[PDB]
């Protein structure tokens, strides 16, 4: 009860100073005001239209790796097994599988930005 | 057996390369300034960047 | 691909089925459902044409929410029975479900519009593990829970598929969709005698299996892809119409040829578990399939279709691209009811 | 009359006529997996209702 | 002679042909050993 | 504390219903973060931890690829709320009633059954170990490297094919 | 043989005499065809003739 | 060994075996335009291996016995009825103009494999690339119909974008009074027919479309006349060209692997060219088809494969 | 237990739903796909936390990891399309049909 409580304060706290921040202010709204920023000029075009990744394939690699970070994550109550012999084989070829695909993807230019 | 809908259809292309109405590349356009901390004040800079 | 790309992919779509086959766990069979599914995209999209992306785009979609239905099956079955293998007393859902998606991963119909499109975008040579190195492992998930199958849900998927194949082979002039709509009727029997005897299901697949590959490899000799262009073998490379003519007609079911074996195997089981509607009715639709095969003889086998200038040239160059496997296949497949017994 | 038009419309072409309509009318698909997946949807309620109403 | 590009297929591939004829004869020889042997024990099984 | 579970289970059912909505991609990486959260939470009531967390972390960092493609290509001028449109507004109040409606309905006919409101929180734990020390699901999960290590070898070549593959699919 | 050249986007030749003799006697060729009164003519010949016997 | 992916594993990679004079020059010109000798000799010159332009009698000429067969088996379209008669209602032009581009398509693989096998070099007269000049030229002077135009970019579409362009392009230009006078000189019966119109055509086709084109990716190179002698500059600008420009930069060992499996199978090269695509110019019937092919499949030595043959000179059959 | 399982089973049925009919935008899809990930994941956790089951703990990571394979081929499959097209639109994707 004591994490939902503190961080239901925590939550608290934050909103209430947002409260503070919108309700005390002495405000005027207009449409100059209001209008986006560009420096200082209009907007060309609106900032809701296709913006390229140049690095869509690491991006994805990292969904990969980061699932390996998750099968990793148990070795500290693996090791507390009894099949130590086991335990070291198998990961030590889950890492350098890893290994391996960081590499041939290296080899194969996966890591340089798309242009 | 061709009917009231399959006369529009056309035949596939021989080899699967299918010709494609062009897709223009649509670069977005920013203003690098003039009020920004690298213009020097009075620079606008309209960058058309791709990414 | 380079070289340890073919060798990794190529691996995993020979691993994937293997795991589901040699798999008792559910799960594991799902990982090998899942191997097969994930290592066939990049071979079907390694064109990089409109089309084909379009093409993967499609598998991927339906075959993931195939596998998600299936593992759905799965863990409804562990809370039940504590387990992971389905046994007599599971719920009787759970297996609808189970086979309800197995067959949208095959491609039987009311689930069969995406394998026509699937075919239709990819290059030959993919096809041909598409339609039938691909059903292996679906149909061995339903044959291990074949005593627990759904009578009813099975024969009226079968016959829809039966029904549905023959009426859609007619209209298409494509060779590869051809394929597809011949794929979901010979996958129709086969589901159709599975829950009887599955023996005779997988003898089907055998058969199947042994006659369509030989027909793509005749399809890939001169990329041919439409009617028209198979009219022109007869310039091309004339020796293949006697065996391609064979081929279709056992395809099609001919009793001489060894297409009857099946058809005529399934029916007894079926006439024999007394199934005589279904067994009427599936034997009277299997002749369209005969009637868009006999349009395909006609066209390349028995008249000669107008050729072009330019044939003269390919009649010129040499050619090596006929493999033994061929005519092992070929022959094997349609020279081979004499021996039926064994087979059975 | 009879052997020349009124045996080959009632035998043969009413055979060939239903089944080219029938051909026709299934194969004609306009091709978009949003209306594929929707009859797939169908064919989910319909195996769920036999299954309820089967028991 | 005859032919400009030299014939892919000119002379036999000794080692193929070797290998085929080997192997066929190896196949023959096993295939009646094996028969001997199966209706001497199918004898010694079954009583003679 | 009685309906802890249930409402967690419950606010789980909306965020899955928004997702299924299908607002524009922000909107449901968003409510699909929602939804990861309140099912970790759950993990985390029914005496799970390792796998609730495990959960949460993989979730936010595939919804966090998932909004960097969103911004590039699935986009649109005018990107769409739950809100925005009036048809989803009104399925998605519609859903909300038709649930709540559906658990009295399941709830009347089966006094006790797949939902017992009546009862609740009163079947949450079944048994536990009252003076264990190892009975903590990391042990279980760890447990591939010992006991199920052809677990850790299918899913590990699962990820090595995927370099290649998603690598090729790319090219 | 010089392993860089100080201006930056200009390689260095290997065969450099041959270059020149190329080039100058292009040049040389191409100016027959001028009239030859031509003081452009005149003036590249002395130059080109120049360079091409240094 | 069949060039293959095994091959490729244990060696045989194209780049191990390319060098600075391995590249792909093709001679361009109008009718009479001294290509011929400008090729031979920038051929000789650099080392590389030179090409013929592809005639009728191409395919005939580098395959089986390698002597010109008769025309019906080699085409059926003949460059002299061509001139003599250009609008006859048999469709020989058309004929001509297909079977030239098959022709050229088959010599481009050829020296595709050449050069991606032996790292020689190759020099070609005229290519796929540049024949289309000729289909408009015909097209302009009405000697072709539309449908035949757009059977022939069909076919370009489905071949050309599959073979890698050549590295460098020398363009010789000469005036068409200048082709006229040189056409005379030259005294073909036939070719001393053709008109003024249609000389100005392909060089209009050439100028406005082909080096515009061309310049895009390869390099270009133009000699006028007085240039195109004295080859040995030509050979000169080729030696200090620099290619920076062209889709041959980003090849790699792969690339080069699947163009060569590709160019090797022949049959491949030459499939896009037969798509039924039924016009009456190009299109034959059942039975002259029949007739040509059965006269065909038993000239000495094309009755059985290459190696089969017993009455031209092959023995040891029983066995291979 | 059964209300959780009975509402998890509501919340797979929906993602399901979404899933079979589409919106225009592949990516909403292909959340859906995951959402019933999700959800698959937390029955199977819950059901072997109840049975006190640690040898099938194993299998819901497994779950985990290959979903995030399927998703990833998913994403690069989507990026595909965008390249050919221009958008993510299921539209487009109709070629086929013929
Ligand atoms: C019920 C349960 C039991 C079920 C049992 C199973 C039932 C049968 C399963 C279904 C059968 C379908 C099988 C499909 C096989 C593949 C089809 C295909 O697309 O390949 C066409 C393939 C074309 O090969 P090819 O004509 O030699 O092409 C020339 C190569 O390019 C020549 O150059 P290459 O070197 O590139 O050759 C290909 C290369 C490529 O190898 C790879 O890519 C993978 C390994 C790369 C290592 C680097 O492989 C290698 O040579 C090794 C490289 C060293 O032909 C076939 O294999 C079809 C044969 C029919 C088999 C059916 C048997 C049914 C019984
Ligand atoms: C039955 C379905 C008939 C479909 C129509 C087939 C057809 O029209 O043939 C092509 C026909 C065009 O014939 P063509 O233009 O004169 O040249 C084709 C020859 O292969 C030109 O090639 P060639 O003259 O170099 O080789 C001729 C070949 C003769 O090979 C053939 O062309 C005839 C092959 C079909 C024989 C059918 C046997 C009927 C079985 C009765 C049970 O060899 C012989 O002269 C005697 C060898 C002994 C006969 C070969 C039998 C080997 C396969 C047996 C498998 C039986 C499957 C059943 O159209
Ligand atoms: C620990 C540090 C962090 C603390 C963060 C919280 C900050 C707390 C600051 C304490 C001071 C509270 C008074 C703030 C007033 C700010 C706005 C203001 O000045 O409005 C004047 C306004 C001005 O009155 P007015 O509306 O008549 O002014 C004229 C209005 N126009 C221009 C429209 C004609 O007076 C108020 O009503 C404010 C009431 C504040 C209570
Ligand atoms: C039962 C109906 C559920 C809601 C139907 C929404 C409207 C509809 O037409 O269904 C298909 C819908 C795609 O609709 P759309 O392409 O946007 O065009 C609308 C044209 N009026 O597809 C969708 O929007 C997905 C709907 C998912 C509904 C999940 C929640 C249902 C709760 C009951
Ligand atoms: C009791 C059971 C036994 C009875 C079984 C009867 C089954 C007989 C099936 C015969 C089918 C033959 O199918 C035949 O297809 C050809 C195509 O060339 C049609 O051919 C005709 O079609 C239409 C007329 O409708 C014309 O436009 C066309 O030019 C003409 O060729 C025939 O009209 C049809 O009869
Ligand atoms: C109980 C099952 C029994 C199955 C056995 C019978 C098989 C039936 C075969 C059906 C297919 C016959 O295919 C037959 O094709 C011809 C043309 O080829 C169609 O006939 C067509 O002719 C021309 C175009 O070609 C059109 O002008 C005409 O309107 C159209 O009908 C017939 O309408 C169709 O019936
Ligand atoms: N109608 C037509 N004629 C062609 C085509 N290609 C070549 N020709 C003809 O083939 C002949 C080639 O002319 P040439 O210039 O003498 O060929 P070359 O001898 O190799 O090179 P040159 O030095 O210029 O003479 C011309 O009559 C022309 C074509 O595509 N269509």
């Amino acid at each position: 009860m004591n994490l939902y409580t503190v961080i239901f304060i925590n939550i608290l706290l934050s909103l209430t100073l947002i409260l503070v921040a919108f309700w005390l202010p002495q405000m005027n709204l207009y449409s100059e005001k209001a209008n986006p920023y560009e420096c200082g000029f209009d907007p060309t075009s609106s900032a809701r239209l296709p913006f390229s990744m140049k690095f869509f394939l690491v991006a994805i690699t990292f969904l990969l790796f980061d699932l390996e970070i998750a099968l990793l994550l148990p070795l500290p109550w693996a090791i507390q097994t009894i099949k130590t012999s086991t335990m070291m084989i198998m990961a030590f070829i889950l890492v350098t599988i890893l290994s391996l695909g960081l590499a041939y993807e290296w080899t194969q230019k996966g890591l340089e930005w798309t242009e | 057996y061709p009917s009231k809908e399959t006369a529009h259809w056309k035949p596939p292309p021989w080899n699967d390369v299918d010709i494609l109405k062009e897709k223009a590349v649509t670069n977005m356009t920013l203003n690098f300034g003039p009020q920004h901390p690298a213009a020097h004040g009075v620079l606008r800079l309209v960058l058309e960047l791709s990414g | 691909m380079n070289p340890i790309t073919l060798a990794i992919i190529y691996f995993t779509i020979f691993l994937g089925p293997v795991i589901t086959m040699s798999s008792t766990n559910l799960m594991l069979m799902w990982v090998g459902l899942e191997f097969s599914l994930l290592a066939i995209i990049p071979m079907l999209i390694n064109k990089k044409n409109p089309r084909s992306t379009e093409a993967a785009t499609k598998y991927f979609v339906t075959q993931a929410t195939a596998s998600m239905i299936i593992l759905l099956a799965i863990v409804l079955n562990y809370k039940q029975l504590g387990t992971w293998m389905f046994q007599q007393q599971t719920n009787g859902l759970i297996l609808n479900m189970t086979l309800m998606a197995l067959s949208m991963k095959l491609g039987l119909a009311p689930f069969h519009f995406w394998l026509p499109e699937v075919t239709q975008g990819i290059p030959l040579h993919m096809g041909l593990i598409l339609l039938t190195w691909q059903k292996i492992a679906p149909l061995s998930i339903l044959i291990q829970i074949y005593p627990l199958l759904n009578s009813t849900i099975i024969l009226m998927l079968a016959i829809t598929s039966i029904f549905m194949g023959a009426w859609g082979g007619l209209n298409q002039t494509q060779m590869r969709k051809i394929m597809a709509y011949s794929s979901i009727a010979h996958m129709g029997w086969m589901l159709a005698i599975l829950p009887y005897n599955p023996s005779l299901t997988l003898l089907n697949l055998m058969i199947y299996i042994i006659l369509t590959a030989p027909m793509f490899m005749a399809l890939m000799l001169n990329n041919s892809m439409t009617i028209n262009s198979i009219s022109l073998l007869w310039n091309k490379t004339p020796a293949m119409l006697t065996m391609i003519s064979l081929m279709l007609l056992s395809l099609g079911g001919l009793p001489p040829l060894t297409g009857f074996l099946p058809k005529w195997i399934i029916i007894t089981e079926l006439m024999k578990n007394n199934c005589l509607i279904m067994a009427t009715l599936m034997a009277m639709m299997a002749l369209l399939n005969l009637f868009f095969y006999t349009r395909l003889i006609y066209s390349t086998s028995l008249t000669m279709f107008p050729t072009n200038n330019n044939s003269k040239m390919m009649t010129h160059q040499t050619k090596t691209k006929p493999n033994l496997m061929f005519s092992t296949l070929a022959i094997m497949s349609t020279m081979t009811l004499p021996l039926a017994p064994q087979l059975i | 009359l009879l052997d020349l038009i009124w045996l080959e419309k009632t035998i043969p072409k009413s055979t060939s006529t239903l089944h080219t309509n029938m051909t026709t009318l299934t194969t004609n698909q306009k091709g978009l997996i949003k209306l594929y997946f929707m009859s797939f949807l169908i064919n989910i309620i319909l195996i769920i209702i036999l299954y309820s109403i089967n028991l | 002679k005859f032919y400009v590009r030299e014939p892919v297929n000119a002379k036999p591939n000794w080692l193929a042909v070797g290998l085929s004829v080997g192997a066929s004869v190896f196949m023959w020889i096993y295939l009646i050993q094996t028969h001997n042997e199966d209706v001497l024990e199918y004898k010694r099984r079954n009583g003679l | 504390m009685n309906n802890y579970i249930f409402v967690l289970s419950s606010l789980f059912l909306v965020g899955c219903l928004g997702l299924a909505l299908k607002p524009s991609p922000i909107y449901g990486g968003l409510g699909l973060i929602v939804s990861g959260f309140v099912g970790c939470l759950m993990v985390l009531g029914f005496g799970g931890s390792f796998l609730g967390l495990m959960v949460f972390l993989i979730y936010l960092g595939g919804m966090l690829v998932v909004f960097g493609y969103t911004t590039a290509m699935a986009t649109e001028e005018y990107p769409e709320t739950w809100g925005s449109n009036w048809l989803i507004l009104g399925f998605l109040v519609l859903g909300v009633i038709m649930e709540v409606f559906l658990i009295c309905v399941l709830n009347y006919y089966d006094e006790v059954g797949v939902i017992n409101l009546d009862g609740l929180g009163d079947w949450l734990m079944y048994e536990v170990d009252d003076v264990g020390v190892m009975l903590e699901g990391g042990i279980g999960v760890a447990a591939m490297y010992s006991c199920a290590t052809w677990m850790m070898v299918v899913a590990g070549w699962s990820l090595f094919a995927g370099i290649f593959i998603i690598i090729e699919i790319t090219r | 043989l010089k392993k860089t050249t100080g201006l930056v986007g200009l390689a260095v030749c290997d065969t450099p005499h041959e270059r020149l003799t190329i080039l100058y006697t292009k040049t040389l060729d191409i100016l027959k065809h001028f009239p030859k009164h031509a003081a452009y003519r005149k003036y590249t010949e002395q130059i080109t003739n120049e360079k091409l016997d240094m | 060994l069949r060039y293959g992916l095994l091959a490729a594993i244990l060696g045989d990679k194209t780049t191990k075996k390319l060098h600075e004079y391995s590249r792909v020059i093709t001679v361009d010109g109008n009718i009479c335009s001294g290509k011929n000798k400008l090729a031979k000799e920038i051929a000789q010159q650099l080392g590389m291996k030179h090409y013929p332009e592809a005639g009728i009698q191409y395919s005939s000429t580098t395959t089986g016995d390698g002597r010109p067969l008769d025309i019906e088996f080699s085409g059926s379209c003949s460059l002299e009825k061509f001139y003599d008669d250009p609008k006859s209602n048999d469709g020989n032009s058309y004929r001509l103009q297909s079977w030239l581009y098959a022709s050229r398509l088959l010599q481009y693989a050829d020296a595709l494999e050449h050069l991606l096998s032996t790292g020689q070099g190759v020099v070609l007269e005229r290519s796929i690339y540049s024949d289309f000049v000729f289909l408009e030229a015909m097209y302009n002077q009405g000697y072709i119909r539309k449908q035949c135009v757009d059977h022939y970019n069909e076919i370009k579409r489905l071949t050309l974008p599959e073979y890698l362009p050549p590295h460098a392009v020398i363009y010789i230009d000469v005036p068409v009074p200048e082709v006229q006078s040189r056409i005379q000189k030259k005294g073909d019966p036939h070719e001393m027919k053709v008109t003024s119109a249609y000389l100005q055509d392909i060089e209009n086709a050439y100028k406005k479309t082909f080096l515009p084109k061309m310049s895009e990716m390869c390099e270009v190179l133009v000699y006028d006349s007085w240039e195109a002698e004295d080859p040995t500059k030509v050979v000169e600008d080729i030696e200090y060209l620099k290619y920076n420009k062209g889709p041959w930069l980003k090849q790699d060992d792969w690339t080069f692997h699947y163009l060569r499996m590709l160019v090797q199978d022949k049959t491949e090269v030459l499939n896009y060219t037969t798509i039924p695509v039924y016009l009456p110019e190009i299109t034959i019937g059942a039975h002259q088809g029949s007739r040509i092919y059965n006269s065909f499949r038993e000239l000495p030595g094309r009755k059985y494969a290459p190696g089969y043959n017993a009455e031209v000179g092959d023995k040891w059959i029983w066995l291979k | 237990m059964p209300s959780t399982f009975f509402n998890l089973t509501m919340a797979f049925s929906l993602s399901l739903l979404g899933t079979l009919m589409f919106r225009s935008h592949l990516m909403s899809t292909l959340l859906c796909l995951e959402g019933m990930v999700l959800s698959l994941f937390i029955m199977t956790s819950v059901t072997s936390l109840n049975s006190n089951s640690m040898s099938s703990m194993p299998i819901p990571i497994t779950i985990l990891v290959f979903a995030a394979c399927e998703a990833a081929v998913g994403l690069a499959l989507l990026v595909k399309v965008s390249n050919t097209y221009g958008t993510d639109y299921v539209q487009n994707l109709n070629l086929l049909q013929c």
